[PDB]
């Protein structure tokens, strides 16, 4: 569990830091210097682990995104959120800084805008 | 009593031992520490008064009258500290002689000095020698116990 | 229904505990009891703990009753470090804004020299040398229980009822050469400083040196 | 835990290049070089504990310092090593202290 | 007239310690690594402390880039250290600055060259001064004037300190210096 | 006396891992390979800015690194500084002196800074 | 009569240990401390915070920071802050 | 017939369980900190002692907290009006009154 979570992580974290492209476990492996972790284990976290996880998404020969699968919209979330009828599923504010960019300076503006928050 | 009861419990089931928490993981510690302690004879004082400068002095029963103190001795005691510390070091002891207690004593004890006195000595004192005793004196008053 | 006080409660309790192992006077404990609720009542040491302020308090209280006890000696008593309680004994002073008073050798002169069984003209002569030496202040550094304890020494060494240093600085907890300074600084006085009602077993000539 | 850096010395550094030709002739594996290194690493550790005894005074006037991760690297300069027949000045010496 | 009955034995300043922001976060590991004369153990404490031959003070370069300089005989002298402090770790590699300088204690001592009665001192200041032979052989007074505390020993020593200005260790003690004459053995 | 020891460890290591060598399938042969290359290789400013303006106060580094120095490798016992007077306590350290190779098992020392 | 030693032996006798370390350590391990975490976790689903703690050499808060991070905690029908890795 | 002897051993041995119980709290104290150990620092000596002080100057007998009520008036100030009065009081005997 603690590799996955590792490597979700370091996923995570590269894709932060600039990689907004999809990867693959090769590819981390490298870049970690952690490809001696054995072709065995290599081929189970590939083809096992991989595959286990229940949001991990297939673009092709690259594994992408498990908690944001939005593009990087950033500001406005008006349209979704808007939907009364439904609420709006709005967004957590954790999801929004997640989405692009911190949420307060972008929130200051919102809070005379369209946006209301509740610490629920 | 005074002789032997109150050392027979202290003859039953003083001693004990404690072991320290195991605390796991610390690392490679030999196991969690553990202390032992045990006691010899029990001593007592002659009866006797500190004084507010943290002085002793003798015990007068007349004195125990006039200021209403009471009738009491320092009771004192043999321990010794002992280390089965469950280290390589088993078997270090370590000895104490240790304030308990003021015991108050019944008039013409053994214990009541005056016993050997005689009357002369106990005028000599300001003592009745038709004043036998056999009762404790509590912050100056007397007390006696029913059968 | 009182969480709030329970620790000074507590405290009471181990005021009590720490006066009973010295057998101190009710009344001392009272006021001390009294000096602690006073500091309660104040809270603005509540950033303290309660142990070293009770054993403050009962510092205080000696000199209170002009029979101060050493911090060696209430240290014997309590967890504190010496340290901490003149800590805590200088925030009480400025906390309940009282006074204090000096130091005498001779409020020790008793419970020492009955410590060592030794005789009220023993003890009366040290006294009159230790009370000559601070007049003419022959020992301006030296705490006055190192000078009263050589005083001691050279009190018990006027007397058949000699005692070694380390004996008595056992007894007082100073060091052993502290008294050998204090009393090399009170021996070129050493004859002149005994009281005029004195009996030798030694001569002053024939008074040791270290 | 066993300290590697006395494997950078001459004892340590004439011993890796002795195996190093010996990976390059390859006469041992280089798992073989690995396993050798680290005995002589335990071995010369025991070596320190036990057959080591002679100890020796010194005085230098520090000319530079540094302290990181437990271990201490100095520079002194003018430094005197002391011992009964082995007497040594040196202009400069570099000390590394561990924990 | 003069000032006082008694006047002067030069009360002179011994320690100045002046504290400067650097304008900069820094990294104290890699200036530690850097630096050829100054320490750091963050398991001591989370800043470098660094010292000069040349200011003999010392400094102390906590990671916000506050620094501390210590060990001066002067203000400027701390000023003076303080700046050279601040070029080398900009010489480091680092965008140290000179941002909001400024003292943080000064020491100063002398010697009145008399002895005094300390008990009636004690007891004739008690307000002020502060004493206990059991505690320390050196008497505490603090003065609320210009906030100063002396301390005052049985040799007739005297040591001022928690200044920010030099003039009011001369002052603190040229209001106690007459008191200690009247106080003489 | 003391190259005697040097010896002793020199033979002591060697034998120690020869097991190993034999474990790796190695010929003794190349083990004495070893020892032989080895022991043949043993012989002012007014601004909060222009900070510039006080520059130089910081020697050459470069005094740091020639081998001027010879080398010595040791664990500390204890460190000690007062203002300028520095104090050392240090135990089993290896030395190289003038191209010569020393040990101790404990030292002490003194400084000024 | 029994010696006052000026301070608590004890206390004392802890201070030579209390000197020689601390628990105020640094945080260079935004790494090593999950590392560790596979190691822990892999003998068992979840741990109290207390025990988390003894791997550790870090303030509790930094830790609950981790915690929070990689991973959620229970009351396991026990009260008791314990804390496991994520099963997504 | 109930005589001082075993009557203050009964009192002797519980406040000794309560003493070597106290003792044994800082024990716990002890291995909490686990610090070095302070033998007469854990001593609570007044506690048997102001114990037995309660039962010896009222008469009662026991931990008054708790047990006590089924001993109530064990003993009593000597009567003086003469000394064959006071010798009577010294003799005196009592029961359970059933």
């Amino acid at each position: 569990f603690g590799v996955l979570a590792k490597i979700v992580n370091y996923m995570k974290t590269r894709h932060q830091r600039g990689d907004t492209h999809p990867l693959t476990l090769d590819e981390i492996l490298d870049e970690t210097q952690h490809l001696d972790i054995g072709l065995k284990q290599k081929q189970w976290l590939m083809t096992e682990a991989l595959v286990n996880n229940p949001k991990i998404e297939v673009i092709d020969g690259k594994y992408a995104f498990k908690p944001k699968y939005n593009v990087r919209d950033k500001k406005a979330l008006l349209r979704l959120l808007d939907q009364h009828d439904q609420r709006g599923l709005g967004g957590i504010l954790l999801e929004d800084i997640e989405e692009a960019l911190p949420n307060s300076q972008k929130a200051v503006k919102a809070l005379g805008d369209q946006i209301l928050f509740v610490n629920r | 009593f005074i002789q032997m009861s109150v050392q027979r419990i202290v003859e039953d089931a003083p001693p004990i031992d404690l072991q320290a928490e195991a605390q796991h993981a610390s690392g490679e510690v030999e196991e969690p520490p553990r202390y032992l302690l045990k006691f010899e004879q029990i001593y007592l004082s002659k009866p006797t008064h500190w004084e507010r400068d943290g002085a002793p002095s003798p015990m007068m029963p007349n004195e125990a009258r006039l200021r209403n103190l009471t009738y009491s001795a320092p009771l004192y005691v043999d321990i010794t500290k002992t280390v089965i510390k469950e280290g390589e070091e088993q078997l270090q002891t370590q000895h104490q002689k240790t304030f308990i207690g003021k015991i108050p004593i019944m008039l013409r004890s053994t214990y009541c000095l005056l016993n050997g006195l005689t009357d002369r000595d106990l005028c000599e004192l300001n003592e009745c020698p038709l004043d036998p005793g056999g009762y404790f004196i509590i912050n100056g008053s007397e007390k006696v116990l029913i059968a | 229904m009182s969480s709030s006080d329970r620790a000074m409660m507590n405290a009471f309790k181990e005021i009590t505990t720490m006066a009973d192992r010295i057998n101190l006077p009710r009344n001392i404990v009272d006021r001390t009891n009294n000096l602690f609720k006073q500091v309660y009542e104040q809270k603005s040491l509540k950033g303290r703990a309660n142990d070293a302020i009770a054993s403050a308090c009962l510092y205080i209280a000696c000199r209170q009753e002009g029979v101060p006890r050493t911090f060696k000696e209430i240290c014997a008593v309590s967890r504190i470090s010496k340290k901490e309680i003149g800590r805590c004994f200088k925030l009480i002073l400025k906390a309940l804004e009282t006074s204090v008073d000096l130091i005498t050798t001779g409020d020790f002169m008793s419970r020492f020299c009955s410590n060592l069984c030794l005789p009220k003209q023993v003890q009366m002569a040290a006294t009159h040398i230790a009370r000559k030496a601070v007049e003419l202040d022959l020992v301006p550094g030296r705490s006055p229980i190192s000078v009263a304890a050589a005083a001691i020494y050279m009190a018990s060494q006027a007397s058949a009822e000699k005692r070694t240093q380390k004996e008595i600085g056992d007894i007082a907890g100073v060091a052993d050469v502290t008294i050998r300074q204090s009393y090399r600084l009170i021996y070129p006085r050493a004859p002149d400083l005994f009281p005029t009602d004195f009996k030798f077993d030694t001569p002053v000539d024939k008074l040791p040196q270290l | 835990m066993a300290y590697q850096l006395y494997r950078n010395t001459t004892l340590g550094n004439s011993l890796q290049e002795s195996l190093d030709e010996l990976i390059q002739s390859q006469q041992i594996t280089p798992q073989l070089a690995l396993q050798v290194l680290l005995q002589f690493d335990k071995a010369i550790n025991a070596a320190l504990a036990q057959r080591v005894r002679n100890r020796v005074n010194f005085r230098g006037s520090l000319n530079t310092y540094r302290f990181c991760d437990n271990v201490w690297t100095f520079v002194l300069n003018d430094v005197e090593f002391r011992e009964v027949t082995e007497l040594i000045k040196v202009d400069k010496v570099k000390i590394v202290a561990c924990d | 007239t003069p000032a006082s009955e008694s006047s002067g034995i030069v009360p002179q300043l011994q320690n100045i310690v002046s504290t400067v922001n650097l304008g900069c976060k820094l990294d104290l590991k890699t200036i530690a690594l850097r630096a050829r004369n100054a320490e750091y153990n963050p398991k001591r404490f989370a800043a470098v402390i660094m010292r000069i031959r040349e200011p003999r003070t010392t400094a102390l370069i906590f990671s916000s880039g506050k620094m501390v300089c210590t060990g001066a005989k002067s203000e400027e002298q701390s000023r003076l250290a303080a700046r050279k402090y601040a070029r080398v770790v900009q010489k480091l590699g680092f965008p140290a600055k000179f941002l909001d300088f400024k003292i943080q204690n000064m020491v100063g001592s002398c010697d009145v060259k008399f002895p005094i009665r300390l008990e009636g001192l004690v007891l004739t200041h008690q307000q002020f001064s502060s004493y206990e032979p059991e505690l320390f052989p050196g008497l505490i007074y603090r003065m609320i004037k210009p906030r100063i505390v002396l301390l005052i020993f049985v040799s007739g020593k005297v040591v001022l300190t928690g200044a920010k200005v030099r003039a009011e260790i001369y002052e603190a003690f040229e209001n106690i210096y007459p008191i200690l004459k009247g106080f003489r053995k | 006396t003391v190259p005697k020891l040097y010896r002793s460890v020199i033979e002591d290591v060697i034998n120690d891992v020869r097991d190993i060598f034999l474990d790796d399938g190695v010929d003794e042969q190349v083990l004495m390979e070893l020892k032989t290359l080895w022991e043949n290789k043993l012989m002012g400013q007014v601004e909060e800015e222009p900070l510039n303006s006080e520059d130089d106060v910081s020697d050459e580094e470069g005094q740091e690194l020639f081998d001027t120095e010879n080398v010595v490798v040791c664990q500390y016992d204890k460190i000690h500084r007062s203002k300028n007077k520095w104090k050392f306590h240090l135990k089993d350290g290896i030395m190289n002196l003038n191209g010569r190779d020393y040990i101790f098992s404990k030292a002490i020392g003194d400084a000024e800074w | 009569t029994n010696y006052k030693p000026v301070a608590n032996h004890q206390y004392n006798i802890e201070y030579e240990r209390k000197k020689k370390e601390d628990g105020k350590r640094a945080r260079a391990d935004k790494q090593h401390v999950l590392d560790m975490l596979f190691s822990a976790f892999e003998k068992h689903q979840y741990y109290n915070l207390k025990d988390l703690v003894d791997i550790t050499k870090q303030p509790v808060v930094y830790l609950k920071e981790i915690l929070k991070e990689i991973g959620v905690q229970n009351v396991k029908g026990i009260h008791k802050n314990t804390w496991e890795l994520k099963p997504e | 017939l109930d005589l001082a002897g075993p009557l203050l051993a009964f009192l002797f041995r519980g406040m000794f369980k309560n003493l070597l119980k106290e003792v044994r709290i800082y024990a716990q104290k002890f291995i909490d900190r686990g610090k070095d150990f302070n033998l007469e620092l854990a001593i609570k000596t007044r506690i048997i002692s102001d114990g037995l002080k309660y039962s010896l100057a009222t008469g009662n007998w026991g931990d008054q907290k708790k047990a006590h009520q089924a001993r109530a008036g064990v003993s009593q100030v000597l009567n003086r009006l003469t000394f064959a009065s006071t010798l009577s009081h010294l003799r005196r005997l009592n029961s359970p009154i059933g």
